[PDB]
């Protein structure tokens, strides 16, 4: 009689618990990405003004 | 610049004769010219190259994104 009631019980909770952390991660990975794909952009481009200023002027 | 009055004086003046003349100052001398045209010129090969009377302003890039 038990064992069947706590298997149901311990998946439930299980896909619950999992997929609210699953959504949560999409979310601020995501937002992660989004900080560094502008960064590496934008990095090389002051960079290359910086370092053609030199250049030129040599 | 320096001494000695009597040899100076043979080359002192002779320090400014040159200078004392400027079309060929009492001498540019020939060689001089002829070598100079060589080590100017080649001085010119030795150097870097884009014309030293003309200003080299900017150019512009675009760099690599996915």
């Amino acid at each position: 009689q038990l064992e069947e009631v706590k298997q149901a019980s311990i998946k439930q909770i299980q896909d619950a618990i999992d997929m609210e952390k699953s959504q949560q991660a999409l979310v601020q990975k995501r937002h992660y990405l989004f900080d560094v794909q502008r960064n590496n952009i934008a990095m090389a481009l002051e960079v290359t003004y910086r370092e053609r200023l030199h250049r030129v002027y040599r | 610049l320096d001494p000695v009055q009597k040899l100076f004086v043979d080359k002192i003046r002779e320090y400014r004769t040159k200078r004392q003349t400027s079309g060929g100052p009492v001498d540019a001398g020939p060689e001089y010219q002829q070598d100079l045209d060589r080590e100017l010129f080649k001085l010119k090969q030795m150097y870097g190259k884009a014309d030293m009377n003309t200003f080299p302003n900017f150019t512009f890039e675009d760099p690599k994104f996915e």
